[PDB]
């Protein structure tokens, strides 16, 4: 993976140059937004369970999916579903706090579309669940940090779709 | 591969002293190699949890994941705790003790009996390091029933 | 008693009421290799 | 196309379907929901129940001697309350905890000094351990290379470059196979011998973990001790093995220490 | 980067970032402008550190300078100072990263095998980096050169 | 099912079905009609079991229906009776299967993770299923409610 | 896997319904054929060695395959084919006695065509060997049970082909 | 793998023939050349490090790969590079001393082109490095053994290209 | 495909809203940069030939590729090569002048990596040729428009790599 | 990957000796001789005390 | 495609060299075997009909294939099978007379295994039919030319298998 800092050292390194004023402006940008990211990751760390509960309650419950015939009908599949949501929340927090979505490229979105199209997981409903996590999470962390979290949830949704 | 190109220097030099004095069994060497930060950086970092299952069984047992229920089993283990539990369950399994016991390094084997084990290990060991990011065994087909 | 995935305090390394027989039943058995599990041969018995 | 179906885009619950969620087809049953945004609204209305007002009028003209209006002043307190946003229940409410004023500002000097000093702690733990581990490892591989390199290790690439490591760094000379291939012997009887004198006995600083102690405090004086039991059994009338005589002389070595 | 040294950690533990770890991230992002002052000074004074550190290197270690040495010759001597410039640049990356990961993965992973494949004594490399540590500590403050000098100390511990 | 289990157990040892195992399948397939009647009776009496069991549940356990409770309201109580209906249907599947495999894979594998994700106390679930066990043993014979009641006992042992 | 009973509970479960008279007719059908399946499985268990011997003697011996250069030419490969035949007979018995070929989907035909096309096992000769086991097995268990074993051997042959 | 001997036993075995005069002429050929192959492998074993050093100095020296952005630019990639030349030299020696390049088919050239085209390793520079090892190695072992090593290095070069 | 305008009408349309001030700010941004995009496309249209000639002269000529055995050695292959550089220049101009690289997703980068890895086209050299077109083209159109062309040539290079 | 590895051209190489300079000159400030500008001049810090 | 001459000009061309004495030895080899190839092609042209009849009469008739349910059961499928045999014989003659099996790579074995595994053509029986044409053809053209045709027929059989 890489954060914003590593990305700056990648560009400056791969040019062979040292750190010029542009790269220092990018690191100043990240170091200004750092505290906000920290407290956002603190809040999400606090209320993960309630994010997944409220987002499943908004997006998936009392529908064809949890009715019989639906993908989430058995208790095994319900638990696997909310497990999957937890991964999306956790790695979206890592992606927020790194400031670079390369983590989502390496450890989440790789082979996931082939996996869900293998098993039979509906992609539509997954995306709507992730967007429900985006609205609930933005409600917890506020406007600015909700924009940051939203970008990474939208990154995963753009990955599966 | 050899340990020289992906390490700075001595790293876990203790195991060398502790293993050449024969106090440490080969299994405990394999566990403490499997649980280090170095093994995170190589195999746990750039790959998803399904690929981490597949590589982990390749390294520590010499074969591919056998059925779907091992994949769910190993996912829940990986998600619930992490790599450390996962390597401890691969090494401390009935299978690893039956095959290897205390004094045998794991080796590439050609499993015959269940499902696609022979073909899938043939897909694994014919692949070099970093030859593709594409997962060899993502899952198995849609089985009717539960 | 490990880290719980989803919900609180539950979600450990074994899913509750999962099967030991699905994982333990299916064994990987190199015929002409070290016998991992009991292996029968119809034609093993000497003539 | 100008209209494209992204799953990111389709918020409406088509895919996961609940009969109960539905569009507000009839006036009856507003009961079940209210509009939340300005775009979702009645034609002449607002998100709240009110008639839309264009909010543009003629500003009272002022004298040229009068100072002009300023754009960045705090909005008048009466204006905020009339929209209703001061009450927590109102949707648009802004929490006081989410203000940018609630942060430590990065430009301030005392936070930078105090917080750098907060930074240094959690690092001197791990940084200390990593450095010390490098030093122990250094001693370890230097003694490993000094003890000798076996044939099988010297064939491997790592051994070849560890033999070179010893050569470039003047730690020891390591016996290596001759440009022909036959092993470099000093005496042609046994393979892999080396010259032994006067450099084996000089201690190198890379072997010692402890650089700090440099002074041995005694003088050692040698004599012969009778050695009692531990005297090895020797065969009579025959040539004893080399090891047995070495054990006999190792048993009979006494040490006095004069301070 | 320091930020990475946490996401990987609780990623392998499969949990959210720990509270203790979170405090360090805050202390890191508030200590940023002091770090950028340090790497600014080592950036704009690189020629003095490479030249003067090369002079103290060659004056302490006349092995390489002499004919038959690894660094003997005009082209060879220039490369030697080119490598000191590499490490100096890396030290600056490690300062703004708040971690030696940049120094380790760009410079230290597999270094012994390369310089043993070049015939270069790596102890002379460590003496050179120590010389640049002395010059760079002469160009900074007390606590400042404690910090930067300790990044140099990590590189010395990796060479030895 | 017993067929599936015999097959799976036999498969694990890589051997043909044992004579003892084979004998059981004969006893199973001859005990068929008696079981069909048992699931026929619990099928056609389901409304009294779910309603009466729900009444004894909420009368024994007023905490669930208390304000701020998971079962609070008409909708939530209806969802609660919905789940008791599910486990009654699964018990009937387990009776005709002659084993808990159908019940365990539909209903029990990962149940605690789901109800902990819903905020539901699972001891209340087990009390609900025990109430339906008492009603369903009131609807059956001696040996018959021994058997069916023991399938209920297995679901209670899975919840606790 | 699943037997016929589990399949009935699958369809009835996935509709959300309970057991209606059609599903009870299917359970009555299985419970009528139960004892027939049991004694067939008993007899095949008894004479598996004999069945393998006669089907290899009919289908494979004295041909190019056991002549040098054929795939059965060595003792290791003779053993491998004989061992392979035993698996087909055993899992065909499991499929017979479950009343549902899902076992052959899970544990036999998965990856088997990729295995034999990887190694160089002739598929033709294998299919002929399996049909030889079908005829011999039907000769042992009789008409009815031979039709039942015939559908599962034909299921494996349809899987390979 | 196989040596020349094993390959003779393979062709004679797979035809079912015995060893005729042709195959004995091939085994005579190998047994005449055996000692020369042994001393060649001894000398390569002695001077491996200097073969790799002189061949990197010939082939990768004074090149852009060393400069920032080239593929050998870091210490990790330099060490991986010289590591791969170690593999080429060592398996080329095994192939020489077996008298049959089947080793190179099994354990080197399989998947290597997909690997280097995956990573971004320049194939041309690799081939020139191998040819530099061919020239240095032929200079050490002499004319005959340099021809033998020349067919195996040329086999690897034909494999990558 | 889509331009910046179509993308604005996609977001505003898919929210159901009309055009708010943000979307009008985005259209004002595009309509400010419009004339610069026009004259840049005019200049590239004027000097396409010389872009491809100078970029092939910088990047590909007098190397292993146009020497025998190299990818561009035969005339057929030379002409196919410069034909492909013409496609990269043309569609990069379309992508610049649309202000949205969706064209490169639809008609260029789709299946191209599978095509070149099928045929044997080296991806490395292709990317270096495209970057040579980036430097020459930026030299023709100037600084600002060279930054715009730079993002689209870098988009194609990120696509193939 | 600016350096030419995939396209193997011998003539284009890095400057290693004093004689090389005739063939090429530096174009950017980062590519610079120690103590020089990108043009041939001594570096000046350009910071002084404003009157 | 390519013949042996074109292959020599390929190797000599791709080295950049002209024709040395080794390549002229290869051209002398081809020009020595030329007339043998010509008369073999003449005889096969003469007796194609009889080669096909004899080889179908040896390999395929009076079996399960021409019995109902086999793949050659209908007239349409009988004619398609003899048709296929005619193509194998014709392209095997082209491969013989070029001296290079590249034609069989281009125009025969491309997609043929996917064709026959798509339709349900038994590969075993096809290979047996081709070997029957190999024996009959070798019987017509004699020893030398039968070895040459042997190579091409075995090349197609190695392609299908
Ligand atoms: C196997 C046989 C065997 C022996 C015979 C002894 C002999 C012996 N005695 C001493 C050592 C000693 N022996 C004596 C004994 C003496 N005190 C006196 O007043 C008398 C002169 C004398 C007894 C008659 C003393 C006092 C020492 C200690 C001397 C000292 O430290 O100053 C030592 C040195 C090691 C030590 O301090 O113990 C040895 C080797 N040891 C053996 O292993
Ligand atoms: C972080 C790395 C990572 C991810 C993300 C991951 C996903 C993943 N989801 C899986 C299954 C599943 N995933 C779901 C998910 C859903 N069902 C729904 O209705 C919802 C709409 C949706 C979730 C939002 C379900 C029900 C299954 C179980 C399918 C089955 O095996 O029965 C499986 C198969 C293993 C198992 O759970 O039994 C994997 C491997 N695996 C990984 O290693
Ligand atoms: C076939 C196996 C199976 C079961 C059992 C199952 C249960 C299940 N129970 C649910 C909710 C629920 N279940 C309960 C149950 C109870 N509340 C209490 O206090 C009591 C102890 C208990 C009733 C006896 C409640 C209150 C909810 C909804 C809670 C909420 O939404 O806030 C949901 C959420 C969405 C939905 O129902 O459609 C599922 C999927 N799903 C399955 O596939
Ligand atoms: C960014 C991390 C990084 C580093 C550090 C690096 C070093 C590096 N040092 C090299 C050579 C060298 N380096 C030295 C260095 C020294 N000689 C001495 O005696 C002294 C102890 C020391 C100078 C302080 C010498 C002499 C050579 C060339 C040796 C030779 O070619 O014979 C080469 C060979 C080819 C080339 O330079 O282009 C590399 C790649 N590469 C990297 O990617
Ligand atoms: C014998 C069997 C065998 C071979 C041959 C082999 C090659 C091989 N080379 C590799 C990487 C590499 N290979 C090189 C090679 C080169 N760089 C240069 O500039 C040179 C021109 C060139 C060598 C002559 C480099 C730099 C990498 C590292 C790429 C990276 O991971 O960063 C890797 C990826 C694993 C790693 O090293 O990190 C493999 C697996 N693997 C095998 O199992
Ligand atoms: C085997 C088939 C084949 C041919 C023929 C071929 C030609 C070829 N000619 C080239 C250049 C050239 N060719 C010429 C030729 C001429 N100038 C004149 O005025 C004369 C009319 C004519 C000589 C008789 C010149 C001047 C250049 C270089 C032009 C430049 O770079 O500006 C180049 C550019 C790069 C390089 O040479 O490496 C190729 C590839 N390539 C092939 O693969
Ligand atoms: C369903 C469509 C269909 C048809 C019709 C069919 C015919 C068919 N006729 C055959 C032979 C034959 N058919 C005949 C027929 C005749 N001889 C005469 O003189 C008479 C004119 C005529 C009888 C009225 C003879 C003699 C042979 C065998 C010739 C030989 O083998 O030498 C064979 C050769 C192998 C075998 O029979 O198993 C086939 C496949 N196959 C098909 O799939």
């Amino acid at each position: 993976m890489q954060d914003a800092i590593t990305a700056v050292i990648n560009t400056a390194d791969v040019q062979g140059k040292y750190l010029d004023d542009n790269s220092l402006d990018k690191l100043r940008g990240y170091f200004e937004t750092g505290e906000l990211r920290v407290r956002a990751a603190a809040t999400i760390a606090a209320n993960a369970a309630t994010i997944i509960k409220e987002s499943v309650a908004k997006a998936l419950l009392y529908s064809d999916i949890t009715r019989p015939g639906g993908n989430m009908y058995t208790t095994r599949r319900y638990a696997a579903c909310i497990r999957d949501l937890d991964y999306y929340l956790r790695y979206a927090t890592y992606g927020m706090l790194a400031g670079d979505p390369s983590i989502l490229d390496e450890r989440v979105l790789n082979g996931l579309k082939e996996t869900y199209n293998s098993l039979g997981v509906p992609i539509g409903a997954t995306v709507q669940a992730i967007q429900a996590m985006k609205e609930v999470t933005a409600s917890l962390v506020g406007t600015n940090a909700g924009q940051e979290m939203a970008v990474y949830f939208d990154y995963i949704c753009s990955g599966l779709s | 591969r050899d340990i020289n190109t992906f390490t700075v220097g001595d790293e876990f030099h203790n195991l060398e002293k502790a293993f050449l004095l024969n106090e440490i069994t080969v299994q405990e060497v394999i566990e403490y190699l499997g649980c280090s930060k170095l093994y995170t950086k190589e195999f746990y970092q750039p790959y998803p949890n399904t690929k981490v299952i597949e590589l982990g069984t390749k390294h520590f047992l010499g074969r591919a994941p056998s059925n779907q229920a091992e994949i769910r089993y190993y996912n829940q283990i990986l998600a619930s705790q992490g790599q450390v539990s996962f390597i401890k369950t691969l090494v401390n399994s009935i299978e690893y003790t039956a095959l290897f016991g205390k004094n045998i390094v794991p080796y590439h084997r050609f499993p015959t009996l269940p499902a696609a084990n022979f073909p899938n290990t043939q897909k694994l060991y014919n692949s070099l390091l970093k030859q593709s990011t594409q997962i060899i065994v993502p899952s198995f087909g849609n089985s009717v029933g539960n | 008693s490990g880290r719980p995935t989803c919900g609180e305090t539950e979600g450990t390394e074994f899913v509750s009421n999962a099967r030991p027989i699905l994982v333990d039943g299916v064994k990987v058995v190199e015929y002409w290799g070290v016998p991992n599990g009991p292996v029968p041969r119809l034609f093993g018995g000497p003539g | 196309g100008y209209g494209a179906y992204s799953y990111i885009t389709d918020k409406t619950k088509g895919h996961v379907n609940q009969y109960y969620v539905d569009k507000f087809r009839i006036a009856s049953d507003w009961t079940k929901g209210t509009p939340k945004t300005q775009a979702d609204a009645v034609l002449g209305r607002t998100f709240k129940g009110a008639v839309l007002v264009p909010t543009e009028g003629i500003p009272q003209e002022f004298d040229p001697a009068i100072a002009p209006r300023d754009n960045t002043v705090d909005p008048d307190p009466r204006i905020a309350e009339s929209e209703g946003e001061v009450y927590p229940w109102d949707i648009n409410y802004f929490d006081p905890q989410f203000l940018p004023s609630a942060y430590s500002d990065v430009n301030d000097p005392e936070t930078v000094d105090s917080s750098f000093a907060d930074f240094r702690s959690s690092m001197w733990e791990s940084r200390r351990e990593s450095l010390t581990a490098q030093d122990f490892g250094a001693v370890a591989r230097v003694q490993r290379i000094k003890n000798g390199l076996d044939e099988k290790y010297l064939m491997t690439l790592d051994g070849m470059l560890d033999a070179r490591y010893a050569r470039f760094q003047k730690i020891a000379e390591p016996a290596v196979l001759s440009p022909t291939g036959t092993p470099m012997t000093e005496i042609p009887g046994t393979p892999y011998l080396g010259s032994v004198g006067a450099m084996d006995f000089i201690a190198q600083e890379e072997e010692s973990v402890a650089f700090w102690k440099s002074g041995p405090s005694t003088t050692p004086v040698n004599y012969k001790r009778p050695s009692g039991a531990q005297t090895p059994n020797l065969p009579y009338n025959t040539a004893a093995p080399v090891a047995a005589i070495n054990e006999a002389q190792e048993a009979q070595k006494g040490q006095m220490q004069l301070s | 980067s320091i930020v990475t040294k946490s996401i990987v950690n609780a990623d392998a533990e499969a949990r959210y970032l720990s509270p203790g770890e979170l405090e360090r991230i805050k202390s890191f992002v508030l200590s940023g402008q002091r770090r950028l002052r340090i790497a600014q000074t080592l950036t704009e004074n690189r020629e003095m550190i490479v030249k003067k550190g090369g002079q103290q290197l060659f004056q302490k270690r006349t092995d390489v300078v002499s004919p038959g040495g690894n660094a003997y010759g005009e082209e060879m001597t220039a490369t030697c100072l080119r490598d000191l410039d590499y490490y100096l640049r890396l030290v600056t990356y490690g300062i703004v990263a708040g971690d030696v990961t940049p120094i380790e993965e760009i410079g230290l992973v597999g270094v012994k095998e390369m310089y043993n494949s070049l015939g270069t004594p790596i102890s002379g490399v460590s003496e050179g980096v120590r010389c640049m540590k002395d010059v760079a500590c002469s160009l900074l403050s007390g606590e400042d050169s404690a910090e930067a000098g300790f990044y140099f100390d990590y590189t010395l511990g990796a060479m030895q």
